RNA sequence: GAAAAAAUUUUUUUUUAGAAUCUUUUUAUGAGUAGAAAAUCGUGGGGUUUGUGUUGAAGCGAAAUACGUGAGUUUUCGUGGA
RNA sequence: UCUUAACCCACUCGUCUUGAAACACGGACCAAGGAGUCUAGCAAAUGUGCAAGUGUAUAUGAUUCUUUAAACAUUUUACGCA
RNA sequence: UGUAGGAGACCGAUAGCAAACAAGUACCGUGAGGGAAAGAUGAAAUAGUACUCAGGAAUGAGCAAUUAAAUAGUACCUGAAAUCGUUAAGAUGGAACGGAUUAAGAGAGAAAACAAGUAAAGAGGGGAAUAUUCUCUUCUUUAUUAAAAGAAACAUCAGUGAUU
């Protein structure tokens, strides 16, 4: 590390890179984020907008694990095939693949993007978007909700 | 100049070099845990110290 | 890609085998210096006083 | 580097995908980047080019 | 070396060599064998005692054989007959040399002596 | 006493060697800037200004974007300065031949599958050393992570972009000038 | 002034002396610009303490170049000689000072051999 | 004056460390290499010994 | 294939132990590769390049032939040496050797 | 890929480049504190390499037809004894 | 090379300072020591590896047990961030 | 923390524990307390400065004398700078030193700063031939023919001026 650093490059210049007026002092300006309203204003307001007073209610005691859900949308689901299976399908429209969500630790399926119409799938999870029931539905799909 | 962060996150105030551990034992320490259990393995007639739960 | 295999007596030459994939890989002279480096920080104890 | 015709041959096997059933490197084996020669002076060379 | 117990450091060795007890200085003041008495034994080193007789190797004075006069365990010397050397106003006293510039041919041989010769074989 | 501005220097800006240690890719520079000197022809300079380039700034390719552009060649040589990385959202069926700067192994696996061909630069400047017949194509920078962050102020009104925030937690940056009802919003 | 011999220019006689190191003892004499401090001699006020800069430097044909129209080579030990023979007409021989005198005799009789100028072979007798 | 933290345990991955390895065996294969590391190699029969 | 004498050029253009540079002025950097018949540093003098290469080399006063019953003791030569073995640089060569042979 | 000179058609002598941050060539340009950059140079240790040591090293003092724009490098003489 | 000469030029350095040769300040002299660092957490830049994943965390395993206080491996589908 | 180990990409005597040592000592403070400076001869002093002369005595000197070495002599390794002594050289009308430029003195040096080859007789090394015959080569020496190199001077050009 030491080969390279600025000390190397100011050695002999004085001021060492910290102006010749300014004289380089302990704390110009006070601790951390201790100017914010008073005068380092202008900062907080251009790059920090959201900063300064309370919003909502408190929860008190909140605990993450109650709300915890990993989503899924519908056009990736296809792709949690490997390469073979995927081909099957494609190829044979007498059987459905079924999904299983929960083994790739999804518990919501979203409804984003397209899919390669008229082929059925049977996906199974806990919860489900408004627009991807309608889509596997659509796609002559079905939606199994399951624990 | 400072955008790339709001705050300081960091909180040493309270005395932290008086309070401060380093630690850099691991593998000495594993290799400890495996004299005792080939010990303990050994000893009890090569019968198993494993137990089911 | 045969390479000869040698007797305890390096004059006499045994069976011919095919090299391991291995001697085709990338050769990252870079990358090595950098591992190596990092590698040796690992090794040697910082110093307390 | 000097190596036994067994030692030779058990790097094969390594880098081969044989035995150790689906364990090597959670289903993985070799770097194998597609930087790549032929020499630069052959491309030029070449009679096309 | 390959055992892990005992140091490999240059100065905690030194300081051995330097605060040695007697015994430990005693078995320093080893000195090889004369090649006869060596290939019949097939003991490569003894330690000198007082009256032995020893031919010197090295130093200005290699090459003279003869009585060892005073062993000095502490300061590791030995004083041998032929390698007097007179002071600066005349006077004679032995030249001290170190156990490693000599090699051993007669060694007296007493009870305890006979008894380490007999551990050897 | 001459009055030139700039002290009448031209100072060119960006990258002004190939600055990487990658024995193959000063081999390739070397190689490209031959092709590009002697050829003089404009495929071949953007190569090797691309190869030039930051390695970070070079991008990847979706394979969605590289069969979505492809669609209208009937020719099959793609050419990508970048990575080409691969899709897991649609079937993916149709083959090109690709050459790339680097493969994911997912998708060069797929691509030889499919009947494709996963091509080196030195096999391209071998085989096509004009260019011709061929697609040049470039990944998207689609606003990386640095340019989510930048791009004249966050806070600013009238202004869309990612400042600091750690607001995976609840009480994050919502309030006074990022509101209208408490003082003004951005 | 400079000092020209046949094609060989050098521009610069007399070495510069750090400024001030004539005054005070404590200076040391050998060069150093005042380039790190205000110093109002690096202000060019004329006849002050002439100072040095790049346009003095040597030609590119000459740019290493000895008296001797030979470029210097130091040589600590014999087999060093091996590469360096086939240009003994561009290159001149210097010995190194560090070197025992059996030996020193031993480099310089076959560099003699050799047919190359050694510039200090008249000494360390 | 020193503490004793001065980064004891760095990283680099798996995948890196790995490609080391192999880079520098393939590299040990290549017999300009053997000799341009400075060891005595004229009268070897050939490198991948 | 992976290995390339314009790849091993570019890995050994700073590195290798045989080339050597002047410290008392930097003009001058000699390869002291034995594999050589020319002996400055630049890829084309070198035998680490040179296309399967087979040399007739120099030690301790003999002429050396060096390559990439039982017959013992219990310039012509070189000339015998080039044209037996062979390959401007014909020219080279024989300017090595009656160096060579006109003074070892 | 052959140029010259010495000899007495034939012998001898000098030279005879390919390092792509490299080499040849052209033209323009050169102020500078605060300040930013790049290229270097020197010191302690380590891995690596191939060397220097008691026919005298490091160190030191006096110096050098010495080298480099320069920092400095190298060397000679004297001391010196690892 | 050193040495005086003689001609021409040449005001105490450092310093804060609009402005220092100042009747502004520090400096009797010489030697040695003597000042932008380390950790934490963050950022961009660039290099480097992999990629919709990535990072083996803690930890287990070994014919790992001068070096070895790291190096090696991940069960004959945790966690961070995206 | 105490003791016992093993260590080190640590410090190397103004550093590092305050302490490499007869240091938690000397010494200082009414006292609570504060708290240093301080390592190195040589291989061997079981090699430690013998003896003589001149000296009141210190000491000095030796044609004397230990040691490889005493300008290694025990407040002993190397022995920088400030500072000061001897000798020599120069200088010197109310500063001093410096830069730029020549000069005259005093020193040093021959490697670019001249002499390839030939004959005579000394020293080496090789190669071939079948440990020794033939022969190829480099240094010293005597004299004996070349030459090249730089500086001058004028002429001749090209570039640039000034002149009438």
């Amino acid at each position: 590390a030491t080969r390279f650093k600025k000390n190397r490059k100011k050695r002999g210049h004085v001021s060492a890179g910290h102006g010749r007026v300014g004289k380089h002092r302990k704390h110009p300006g006070g601790r951390g984020k201790a100017g914010g309203l008073h005068h380092m204003r202008i900062n907080f307001d251009k790059y920090h907008p959201g900063y300064f007073g309370k919003v909502g209610m408190r929860h008190l005691n909140l605990l993450k694990n109650r709300t915890y859900c990993p989503t899924i949308n519908v056009d990736k689901l296809w792709g949690l095939l490997p390469e073979e299976k995927k081909k099957e399908f494609s190829e044979n429209k007498d059987i459905a693949p079924v999904i299983d969500v929960t083994r790739k630790g999804y518990f919501k399926v979203l409804g984003n993007g397209k899919l390669k119409h008229n082929q059925p799938i049977v996906v199974k999870a806990r919860y489900f978007s408004s627009v991807a029931e309608k889509k596997i539905k659509a796609v002559g799909g079905q939606c199994i909700l399951v624990a | 100049v400072a955008h790339n962060n709001v705050l300081p996150n960091v909180h040493l105030h309270k005395w932290w070099q008086h309070r401060v551990r380093v630690n850099f034992s691991k593998n000495i320490k594993k290799k400890k845990r495996r004299l005792l259990r080939e010990k303990r393995r050994k000893a009890n007639g090569g019968t198993p110290i494993e137990k089911l739960h | 890609p045969v390479a000869n295999v040698y007797s305890t007596n390096g004059k006499n030459v045994v069976g011919e085998v095919e090299i391991p994939v291995v001697f085709q890989t990338p050769i990252r002279n870079d990358l090595i210096q950098s591992v190596y480096t990092n590698m040796s920080k690992n090794r040697r104890h910082p110093y307390a006083v | 580097c000097i190596w036994s015709e067994s030692a030779f041959k058990k790097l094969d096997v390594i880098y081969g995908k044989i035995h150790e059933k689906k364990v090597t490197k959670k289903n993985y084996i070799l770097p194998k980047s597609i930087v790549h020669n032929p020499d630069i002076y052959r491309i030029i060379h070449s009679d096309k080019v | 070396k390959f055992n892990k117990q005992k140091s490999s450091s240059r100065r905690k060795m030194r300081k051995a060599h330097f605060t040695a007890p007697a015994g430990l200085r005693r078995k320093i003041m080893s000195s090889k064998l004369s090649k006869e008495l060596r290939l019949k034994y097939k003991t490569r080193s003894l330690p000198v005692r007082k009256d032995d007789e020893v031919l010197i190797c090295r130093g200005h004075n290699h090459g003279r054989e003869g009585k060892v006069v005073k062993i000095n365990r502490k300061r590791y010397k030995i004083y041998v007959e032929r390698v007097t050397r007179e002071k600066v106003n005349g006077e004679s006293t032995f030249i001290g040399i170190h156990p490693s510039n000599v090699v051993l041919t007669k060694l007296k041989v007493d009870k305890n002596r006979k008894k380490i010769l007999d551990r050897k074989a | 006493g001459i009055a030139l501005k700039n002290v009448g220097r031209i100072k060119k800006h960006g990258r002004k060697h190939l600055v990487s240690k990658n024995p193959y890719l000063r081999l390739l520079v070397k190689l490209y800037n031959f092709l590009a000197r002697r050829t003089n022809a404009n495929f071949n300079k953007i190569i090797a200004k691309r190869l030039i380039m930051p390695k970070r700034y070079r991008p990847p390719l979706s394979l969605s974007k590289l069969q979505y552009h492809m669609a209208n060649h009937p020719n099959d040589i793609a050419v990508v300065v970048g990575s080409i990385t691969d899709d897991k959202r649609l079937f993916s069926l149709k083959q090109l031949k690709v050459c790339a700067l680097r493969f994911t192994e997912t998708a060069r696996k797929r691509i030889e599958d499919a009947g494709g061909e996963c091509l080196t630069f030195d096999q391209l400047a071998l085989k096509y050393p004009t260019g011709k017949k061929c697609v040049l194509l470039r990944g998207p920078t689609k606003a990386r992570t640095a340019e989510k962050h930048f791009g004249k102020a966050p806070g600013k009104p009238k202004s869309k972009a990612r400042p600091y925030v750690r607001s995976k937690g609840r009480k994050f940056e919502k309030a006074r000038g990022r509101r209208k009802s408490r003082a003004y919003k951005k | 002034a400079v000092k020209k011999v046949g094609k060989i220019i050098k521009k610069r006689t007399k070495k510069f002396t750090r400024f001030q190191s004539n005054r005070f003892m404590r200076v040391k004499p050998a060069w150093r610009k005042p380039r790190g401090i205000d110093c109002r001699v690096r202000r060019r006020y004329k006849g002050t303490n002439l100072m040095p800069s790049i346009g003095y430097g040597s030609n590119k044909k000459t740019k290493f170049l000895l008296p001797n129209n030979k470029y210097k080579y130091v040589v600590k030990n014999v087999k060093e000689m091996e590469p360096l023979i086939m240009n003994h007409t561009k290159y001149c021989v210097q010995i190194a000072h560090n070197v025992s005198s059996k030996k020193r005799k031993q480099i310089i009789e076959r560099a003699k051999q050799m047919n190359v100028s050694v510039i200090n072979a008249k000494a360390r007798l | 004056p020193t503490k004793i933290w001065r980064r004891w345990g760095r990283k680099v991955n798996l995948k890196e460390k790995r490609y080391a390895v192999c880079s520098s065996i393939a590299a040990s294969g290549v017999t300009s290499l053997v000799l341009a590391r400075g060891h005595r190699i004229s009268h070897l029969k050939e490198v991948p010994l | 294939s992976n290995v390339s004498n314009a790849l091993v050029w570019e890995l050994t253009r700073k590195s290798n132990c045989f080339i050597k540079k002047n410290k008392a002025g930097k003009k001058g950097v000699f390869l002291c590769d034995p594999l050589n018949v020319n002996y400055k540093n630049t890829p084309s003098s070198s035998g680490l390049v040179k296309s399967n290469s087979t040399n007739v080399t120099l030690k301790d006063g003999k002429v050396v032939f060096s390559v990439k019953v039982n017959q013992h003791f219990k310039m012509k030569n070189v000339e015998k040496l080039l044209q037996q073995h062979g390959s401007k640089n014909k020219e080279k060569l024989l300017k090595k050797y009656k160096r060579l042979s006109k003074l070892y």
